[PDB]
């Protein structure tokens, strides 16, 4: 019985699970959501001014 | 100039036995009175000289701090045996500054740089 | 401009070289002071410029010991004329690599660009060798560097044993040391150095080797920056005779419990080195006839897979990790012999099954003539292929016209290879075992036996 | 120290700043009851003004 | 009564420290006539002249291209296939790293010690390396044995047998040369890199393959790779050196004649698979190691895309400093001399990839762990800075090394070969020295800007650590780093 | 800094093959396979009433 860390650098899969009990991902193929993270953060940009 | 040279000017030869007669009571150099912390510079100049010239001046230093403590001078026999104006630091002092002005023409970073207070 | 598969369109393109484009000859020139300049053109677009000097550490007096491999860290540094900040962007503006190397008979440093900067690379190359001023605080932070690296010289144990099979075996030049140790790096500063070149540098131990470079344009640069050195007396070369030797170092505190193992060698030695031109080509056969190697490197046909040391030792000895000739030719002496890993507790016979292999080509009949055959074509093919770069070839010019004063066609070499016969083969080692045997150990020195234990095993 | 400059949040004029109010170590579990001691420091310069 | 200036030790060390300066006041002006620390840009026509590449289509869709140099002696002939660990379906992850190990072993003609033999008694060399995306066969020999090299070639490629004695005893050379890569650390660095960038890609995947594929592949598999993906348009002959290329033209014309015939190019495989980027990161904590190693990279540009050319003048920009190395704090690139002067590394290099699709772009380093986070702002801040402020020096001393080290590296009969069969495969022809050179200096400050705005600009990273890395700094640090809230 | 018995220790592995040539102090690799239950079972074994 290997350990499991030790079992992880021996093998770079290519096939990554990700904790998704908070936050579900987009499927691989989508564009990034860095315009709209920007305009959300701009309307109370508005507001502390 | 013209009007800080002592052997012509005789204004520059009262203004230069004015400081001599006030560095041989404590026994200092006129370069003893170049610190490391007021310019960067003189810290590197004082790295590139042999240990036993450096040494020699925290010892004038030491001496000095200690006449003005008690508030006393030398003594005249050792008065007589003093040498301002004999240098050890005004050439490798001006190697140090000739190579920073040939680093900023060319590009490239400082070597070293001021921490901010 | 457009994808890179498809042409750029406003570009002037250069006509075509032929398919034949026949080779120069090497010319050399000697100058009036005694230095000799050495050119030879090529078809590529690159130069190789190099600067080759007849001292080493050789020449290493007991105040100045440990005065090369330092002279190795200095090389391209402050000089009278440019500090070393310029000479570090001159190089870097012309995208040029630099480089420069000691031995225990030869210095050299070395220039490559292109051909475009062949002035540049000549007029840097000589004031960096010519004029270098030694300031104490550059010194001083070179000598911290290789004072951290004799902290541990431990985790090469091939040149551990090759400094180890000098020392123990000869008397005088030839043992001094080439990386020193501790206390001579703390009697070194910058003007033990400055005096040593000023001694050792001179006009008739210097020469000048390039190559793609045409001669009467090396004559324009290098002509008037060289001509007014002074015409000395070389000194008297350093003399040392080949005695025998045994030593042997238990190794290092911490490096066993199933951890060092077994590291030794063996050595014997023939009178001249490359003076006598016939006797060195003989043995450079013998060395690819043995050949042998580590065997759990995994390339493919090529190296020494069909050797006697392969097929013959670690191809039914699996307790072998690794058994190697080498030849360490130098210009009158000359030392060959076997280094040889293997366990702990597989040790002694391993001097055994390593002894008899050099009795074996001692023996009139035990190698074929298909053996033969097979080392006499796989040397004068790694001649061949080796003389493909630029810098080897520069290297070449260099290390030939400081020991024979003239460069020998590669012809020459090959027409000597193929008169060695299987008889050649039988003397000249028989003429090498005739002398004393020097033996070198390192790891586990406890298991092995001793000097006249082995060393009767010979003759003498 | 180092030999040149680096991030201007590691000067002097401003480690007590960094080291305890940007770069000061946190567990990672803390809820929202750990929000209230800021909030009171807010009341109190309320007040002042 | 003053003492004289040799009296004392310390009056009479320093006269000569006055004396050690006063030689370094007056240059010698016949030393300093070519040489100049400035960069400029030259022109370099007169000596670019080579001989002529020839390439020549067979019929059924071979390509053999050949430069001749016939004062030789010497000679390069090998095989060139588009065809890698990227074209597997992970029930096969291995086999084209294991088919490379078993094609110098079998042939009805010739068995594996007849083949070793051969080589040998002619005094010649055989070598063979996989990629994700090429695979290469290739010989040195001499002059005089060259039809006999590429009878060798011919007969290992079309005429291999594969049987289970052999197949069952390279199991365990493989097995164990996993076990010996799994200790270099800058090749499990990037091979984690690549496996967390191209996640769900065929592009991620490793190259020796799982150590459970390596137990089960047997000859079924090693067959059907063989009869996909080595065909005629795919593959690739070059030679180089004492050659005539109508003399290999009529050999190959009869050598050559059984391999398959599928009509499946390499495009239309990339094309229905293609490689995605995503940003991510992989970290393995482990303290007992005194050095910490990790790469941080960005999305960068295909082969064909006409701004590779200037992500590898960015490359030379960034730069590579050892703590070996002779330039120490004097070197052109502000990178280098920010790791150089305060000692905040190792080592450093500046990588550039190119793919058919994809590509990857950034910067490895290795450093003690209490060195992190000076070294983090530094690589950072100039690599953001490309963006914004490009002096002309820069990309003047870039461009010369550039163009030269493309060049200098060509060196012999093998470069050269390897320099042809390498970009048939990628760009369709070869790119003459001149037109490449033409490329590299029309690339001025304003082009460094623009394309830095592409790539790195307000992108995602993708970043894989190893070591004692607690105090590196995590992804959202990382991430706001891409762009500068200040100007 | 003790030259007298780094080599009369010296004299005696040197010159000895078997238990005469076993070290008295020892060195760096053998103080790693040391540890409280080496000691234990070494004492058990050879603190014995006849000796
Ligand atoms: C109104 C003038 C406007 C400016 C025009 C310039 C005027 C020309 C004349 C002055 C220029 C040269 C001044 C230096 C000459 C004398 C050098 C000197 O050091 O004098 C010695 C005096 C005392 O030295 P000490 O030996 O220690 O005292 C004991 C005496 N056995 O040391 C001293 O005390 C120095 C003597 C003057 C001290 C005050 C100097 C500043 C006041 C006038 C300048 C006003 C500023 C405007 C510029
Ligand atoms: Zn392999």
């Amino acid at each position: 019985e290997i350990p499991a860390t030790v079992a992880a650098v021996k093998n770079p899969s290519s096939k990554i699970v990700y904790d998704e009990h908070n936050h579900e991902r987009y499927p691989p193929g989508d564009p990034s959501k860095r315009a709209f993270a920007y305009f959300v953060l701009t309307g109370g940009r508005f507001v502390y001014a | 100039q013209s009007f800080i040279d002592p052997k012509k000017n005789w204004f520059a030869a009262q203004h230069m036995k004015a400081i001599s007669k006030r560095l041989r009571r404590f026994g200092l150099r006129y370069d003893d009175l170049y610190d490391p912390y007021y310019d960067l510079d003189v810290k590197e100049a004082l790295n590139r000289l042999p240990k036993e010239v450096v040494d020699a001046r925290h010892q004038r230093l030491k001496r000095a701090m200690d006449l003005s403590m008690k508030h006393e001078y030398l003594p005249e026999d050792l008065q007589a045996m003093q040498t301002p104006f004999r240098g050890y630091l005004q050439e490798m002092l001006a190697l140090v500054k000739r190579e920073k002005a040939e680093r900023e023409s060319l590009g490239g970073l400082p070597l070293y740089q001021r921490t901010i207070p | 401009a457009p994808p890179l598969d498809f042409p750029l369109p406003g570009v002037t393109l250069p006509s075509p070289l032929p398919d034949h484009v026949a080779p120069g000859k090497t010319i050399v020139t000697t100058l009036p002071n005694g230095i000799k300049l050495a050119s030879e053109t090529s078809a590529g677009p690159a130069a190789s410029i190099g600067l080759y000097v007849d001292c080493g550490s050789i020449y290493e007096t007991p105040l100045t010991f440990g005065a090369t491999h330092l002279l190795e860290r200095m090389a391209f540094k402050s000089t009278r004329n440019r500090t070393h900040f310029r000479v570090v962007r001159e190089v870097e503006a012309i995208g040029g690599n630099v480089q420069a190397s000691a031995s225990r008979e030869q210095m050299g440093y070395t220039f490559d660009a292109l051909k475009t900067h062949v002035p540049e690379m000549v007029e840097l190359l000589v004031d960096c060798v010519r004029n270098p001023v030694f300031l104490d605080w550059e010194v001083n932070e070179q000598l911290l560097k290789v004072k951290a690296e004799v902290g541990e010289a431990s985790k090469n144990p091939q040149d551990l044993l090759l400094e180890a099979i000098h020392s123990a075996g000869y008397s005088g030049a030839l043992a001094n040391p080439l990386l020193a140790s501790e206390s001579a790096l703390n009697g070194l500063n910058g003007s033990i150095l400055e005096e040593f070149v000023a001694e050792n540098y001179t006009a008739p131990r210097i020469v000048l080797a390039a190559s793609g470079v045409e001669h009467e344009e090396l004559l324009s640069i290098a002509e008037p920056l060289l001509s007014d050195l002074p015409n000395v007396p070389r000194p008297e070369e350093p003399k040392s005779v080949y005695t025998g030797g045994d030593y042997r170092c238990h190794t290092e505190s911490g490096h066993i419990l199933n951890g060092q193992r077994t590291h030794f060698a063996l050595a014997f030695e023939l009178p001249g080195g490359w003076h006598k031109l016939k006797d060195a080509m003989v043995l450079t056969v013998l060395q690819m006839l043995l050949g042998g190697g580590g065997s759990f490197s995994a390339g493919g046909p090529g190296k020494g897979m069909y050797s006697r040391l392969y097929l013959r030792v670690l191809n039914e000895y699996p307790q072998f990790h690794s058994i190697s000739a080498f030849n360490n030719i130098y210009n009158n002496t000359g030392i060959f012999g076997i280094q040889v890993t293997t366990g702990s507790d597989f040790v002694s016979k391993a001097i055994d099954i390593t002894v008899n292999e050099l009795l074996a080509v001692a023996t009139s009949g035990q190698v074929d003539q298909v053996q033969l055959d097979r080392a006499k074509q796989a040397t004068k093919s790694a001649i061949l292929m080796n003389l493909e770069s630029r810098m080897v070839v520069s290297e070449d010019i260099g290390r030939q016209v400081l020991t024979y004063g003239e460069r020998k066609p590669v012809e020459d070499f090959l027409k000597a290879v193929d008169e060695v016969t299987l008889k050649d083969i039988a003397s000249i080692s028989q003429k090498l075992i005739s002398s004393p045997l020097t033996m070198a150990s390192y790891g586990d020195v406890i298991y092995v036996p001793n000097y006249e234990s082995v060393s009767s095993k010979f003759r003498s | 120290m180092r030999n040149q400059r680096f991030s201007l949040l590691k000067q002097p004029i401003s480690s007590t700043l960094n080291q305890h109010l940007i770069d000061y170590p946190t567990p990672s579990n803390l809820s929202y009851w750990w929000g209230f001691g800021s909030l009171a420091g807010i009341c109190l310069v309320i007040q002042i003004v | 009564s003053p003492p004289p200036p040799n009296a004392m030790v310390y009056d009479r060390l320093a006269e000569a420290v006055k004396a050690k300066l006063r030689q370094l006041e007056n240059p010698d002006p016949r030393f300093l006539k070519y040489g100049s620390p400035r960069p400029t840009l030259t022109d370099h026509t007169r000596i670019l002249a080579a001989p002529e590449t020839r390439v020549t289509t067979l019929p059924n869709g071979l390509r053999v291209a050949t430069e001749s140099s016939l004062a030789a002696r010497t000679a390069t002939v090998g095989v060139w296939i588009d065809a890698g660990s990227r074209f597997e379906t992970e029930e096969s992850n291995g086999t084209a790293h294991f088919l490379e190990h078993m094609i110098f072993k079998g042939t009805e003609k010739r068995n594996a010690r007849e083949l070793e033999e051969e080589i040998e008694n002619m005094g010649g060399h055989l070598n063979a390396y996989t990629s994700r995306e090429q695979t290469t066969y290739y010989a040195k020999v001499a002059d005089k044995d060259v039809p006999k090299a590429l009878d060798i070639l011919a007969d290992i490629l079309q005429n291999s047998r594969f049987d289970e004695n052999r197949i069952s005893r390279e199991r365990d050379v493989i097995l164990r040369e996993m076990e010996e890569v799994e200790g270099q650390t800058e090749e499990v660095i990037f091979d984690h890199l690549h496996a967390t960038a191209f996640q769900y890609t065929p592009l991620g995947r490793t190259i020796l393959g799982p150590a459970q594929n390596i137990k089960t592949i047997t000859k079924d598999h090693l067959q059907n790779y063989i009869q996909t993906h080595y065909t005629a348009p795919r593959m690739v002959i070059a030679a180089s050196g004492a050659v005539k290329h109508e003399d290999i033209v009529e050999q190959v014309k009869k050598l050559f004649t059984k391999l398959s015939t599928d009509p499946t190019t390499a495009s239309q495989l990339v094309a229905k698979e293609p490689a995605i980027f995503t940003g991510s990161e992989v970290r393995m904590l482990d303290d007992e190691i005194p050095l910490a190693q990790f790469a941080v990279a960005f999305e960068g540009a295909s082969w064909k895309d006409p701004d590779s050319i200037a992500l590898m003048v960015m490359q030379a920009m960034l730069g590579s400093w050892n703590k070996t190395a002779g330039g120490g704090k004097h070197m052109g690139s502000e990178l280098a001399q920010r790791v150089g002067i305060n000692e905040v590394a190792e080592s450093m290099m500046a990588f550039n990839t190119n793919y058919k699709d994809t590509g990857l772009f950034g910067v490895y380093a290795v450093a003690k762990p209490d060195c992190l986070d000076d070294l983090s702002y530094a690589i950072m801040y100039e690599t953001t800075k490309l963006a914004y402020r490009v002096s002309d020096d820069d990309v003047t001393r870039a461009r010369n090394q550039l163009k030269s080290s493309l060049l200098l590296y060509i060196d012999g009969t093998s470069p050269v070969a390897e320099d042809i069969g390498r970009q048939l495969l990628t760009y369709g022809r070869r790119i003459p020295f001149a037109e490449l050179f033409a490329r590299i200096d029309a690339v001025d400050a304003s082009t460094i800007k623009r394309v830095a705005n592409r790539f790195i600009y307000d992108k995602d990273i993708a970043i894989a650590a190893m070591g004692p890395i607690q105090r590196l700094p995590d992804y959202n640090w990382f991430r706001r780093r891409t762009y500068w809230n200040r100007y």
